[PDB]
């Protein structure tokens, strides 16, 4: 006999999942039902469980493979919510639970201050391939931002001062390159002029000092990252230029 | 100012020469008329949207999620279902055959509408949409006691049913097969329930807008149009309701600050001419 | 079998919590369990004042209704639920 | 499928509430009444004293009677109506006219 795994709605979600994957039924004193009427038809079945001080364990459960997909595709619906971060990491936890498996990072560190910067790479990288499956790569070292700016540099606007706003853009995309470059203490002006003569993913590598493929040296950004970066700071940025008074309170 | 051209174009300039919410709110008031109402939200996507649901749709969930049905997504949809509402409470007075038998006798999906459901009440229900006497779901009603009644008959005659009220001369256990309203279909989710058409004369529905007439000014004014033609436009008409969409928190606030703007003066420009 | 003394009989439970006789009724949540039963064996009689041995008004292996109050003791027979009780916790008799 | 009651015990069915015939015509509702009428089915054989043996119960069957509805009487469900059971000593009167 095991503990329900967690406090209310929880664990009640979690038996559930657990139910349909094994194919027994919840007993609930919510519904028509008690424990000391039940059937047989009630109980799940599975072809093994281990259970030890801190854990549970079910192994291969028998539950239709239509029920178990039944749960998941219901949790579709549960994927969309408003709920955002901390939503996603138990939603999927109950759903990787049922069909697929989960895994578990453990940095590793001589102090606590080197743990919380080892753990910080580590969850910047996990949301970023993450991100980068779904949504695709582009080349690194800002290098894709720097390219769509060369490939959108015959666009004009309604107006004179229109096209300035263009024109503002596609040279501040250039930003993040250039600033790579100067991290390394290294002429921003050179690097961008001699990466804008060139096409495609020819790029600079800041860890190597030195030129060539970013795609084939295995300098990737996930698209949707660059993407994002990019949206955001344009509408901050392009609300926040049109600013003709500020109130605020006294000191 | 009439044509939706016009209306679009007063809209438009109070948005600050946005056409989007122009043409947008042209379409709204195109589709529910000058009384239908809008509303606007804070967006998911970058993109604004439009949405328009027609017939009766009222805001409240079902409070037992086996009611479901053959729609996924947790949808309950029912054939001709029946309505009825008693204003009280139902635990006790899970009783109440000589009415669901009748039902039973008729052997029809119902709809169901009360003030609020026990779960005693609760438990019997579920064994009925399991053990097929009769498919059965229920649902919450609408609103405050007082505002909620008001609206409540309103939905009687919509479907030709008579409302039994436990604070008037009529029982909870006294009910007739008969003293149901009827609808075409009927879809319920968490949040919404929704009536697609219920049977009722054109007689009824007119006459008791005809009455409401002489409530939408009285002494009231504005405040309680608001909720008076919430009602209305959810009777008769339609409602329409805008999700305006933004990329950042930041511009949500100026993006709706100027889609509400544009929205009261197209009412205005509606009324009083532009 | 065993037999019970005096005036006191000993009756099998009838199907509880499930009111599906009567009516098109169903089953229902709130319960009120086995008011009837089909006994099983009873005693001699009861004596009263000086009594000696009055017969009691129920034979045996009849359905009944009955209010049940603490005078009925739930024990287990035979691998069986059994309730125990006087004559006078006996209602009515009823037959098909 | 009828019901026999055991000795003292009368099994009656309930008369449903009147809407109201006094201070006619005003009817009163919706609520319980208190029961000056009930109707009846069968009849226990009597209740015992001292080798009293069973002096018959009063009333007869088919007689409309009045009755305290205490915790002495039971509800039961027969076929179609359900109907109450109950002992002769909370038989108050028998209306007759
Ligand atoms: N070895 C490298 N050579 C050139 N550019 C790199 C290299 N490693 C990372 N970059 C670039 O620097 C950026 C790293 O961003 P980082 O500072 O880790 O977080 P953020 O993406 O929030 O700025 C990426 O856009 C990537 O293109
Ligand atoms: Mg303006």
């Amino acid at each position: 006999a095991v503990k329900a795994p967690g406090f209310g709605d929880r664990r009640k979600a979690m038996l559930q999942d657990i139910a349909t994957l094994t194919g027994g039924t919840v007993i609930s004193e919510e519904i028509g039902m008690e424990l000391e009427k039940a059937t047989l038809e009630d109980l799940g079945q599975a072809k093994r469980v281990v259970i030890n001080k801190d854990t549970t364990t079910i192994i291969d459960g028998v539950g239709e493979e239509a029920a178990i997909q039944g749960r998941v595709a219901q949790i579709r619906q549960q994927i969309e919510e408003a709920t955002s971060d901390y939503d996603r990491e138990k939603l999927q936890e109950r759903v990787a639970k049922l069909a697929g498996g989960v895994a578990v990072i453990k940095v590793g560190a001589a102090t606590e201050v080197e743990m919380k910067e080892k753990k910080a790479r580590v969850e910047d990288a996990l949301h970023a391939t993450r991100a980068a499956v779904e949504e695709g790569v582009v080349a690194g070292g800002g290098v894709a931002l720097i390219r769509v700016a060369s490939k959108l540099a015959d666009l004009r606007g309604q107006n004179e001062d229109q096209n300035v706003g263009i024109k503002v853009a596609l040279r501040a995309m250039e930003a993040p390159l250039r600033q790579i470059v100067l991290n390394c203490g290294e002429e921003p002006s050179v690097v961008a002029n001699t990466v804008k003569g060139g096409d495609g993913n020819y790029g600079y590598n800041a860890a190597t000092e030195e030129y060539g493929n970013m795609i084939d040296m295995g300098i990737l950004d996930p698209t949707k990252v660059t993407r994002s970066a990019l949206q955001y700071a344009a509408s901050v940025a392009g609300l926040m230029i049109t600013t003709e008074c500020m109130v605020t309170d006294l000191p | 100012c009439s044509d939706s051209k016009a209306i679009a174009q007063v809209g438009t300039i109070s948005a600050n020469s946005d056409e989007t919410v122009g043409k947008l709110i042209a379409e709204a008031m195109d589709k529910v008329g000058k009384e239908g109402v809008i509303t606007v939200e804070d967006g998911t996507g970058l993109q604004d949207e439009l949405d328009v649901v027609e017939g009766m749709q009222f805001d409240r969930g079902y409070l037992s999620p086996y009611f479901i049905n053959k729609p996924e997504t947790g949808a309950v949809e029912l054939e001709s279902p029946f309505i009825l509402l008693a204003d009280k409470k139902i635990s006790n007075i899970r009783e109440m055959l000589p009415v669901l038998e009748a039902v039973a006798k008729a052997g029809k999906p119902l709809l169901i509408i009360a003030e609020d459901v026990e779960g005693e009440a609760l438990a019997t229900l579920v064994v009925n949409t399991m053990r097929g006497i009769v498919k059965v779901a229920a649902v919450k009603a609408p609103g405050f006691g007082d505002r909620r009644k008001a609206m409540l008959q309103d939905i009687a005659t919509l479907t030709g049913g008579t409302v039994i009220s436990e604070e008037i001369g009529m029982e909870l256990e006294k009910a007739t097969l008969e003293d149901l309203g009827q609808a075409k279909r009927v879809v319920i989710n968490k949040d919404t329930t929704t009536i697609i058409d219920g049977v009722g004369e054109e007689a009824a529905i007119q006459g008791r807008v005809a009455q409401i007439r002489q409530q939408i000014e009285e002494a009231t004014s504005d405040y309680d149009r608001e909720k008076l033609q919430e009602r209305v436009a959810k009777l008769a008409g339609g409602v329409a309701v805008i999700k305006v969409g933004a990329a950042t928190e930041v511009e949500m606030k100026e993006k709706k600050a100027r889609v509400e703007d544009a929205l009261h003066a197209t009412r205005a420009a509606v009324e009083e001419g532009v | 079998n065993i037999r019970p003394l005096h005036d006191r009989v000993i009756v099998k439970r009838k199907e509880v919590e499930t009111k599906s006789a009567g009516g098109i009724v169903l089953t229902g949540s709130a319960a009120a369990k086995s008011t009837r039963g089909e006994v099983l064996a009873v005693g001699n009689g009861r004596i009263l004042e000086n009594g000696e041995v009055k017969p009691l008004d129920v034979k045996v292996g009849d359905i009944v209704i009955f209010n049940d109050g603490y005078g009925v003791k739930s024990e287990k027979i035979d691998n069986e639920e059994v309730l125990i009780m006087s004559e006078s916790d006996i209602l009515a008799i009823v037959e098909a």
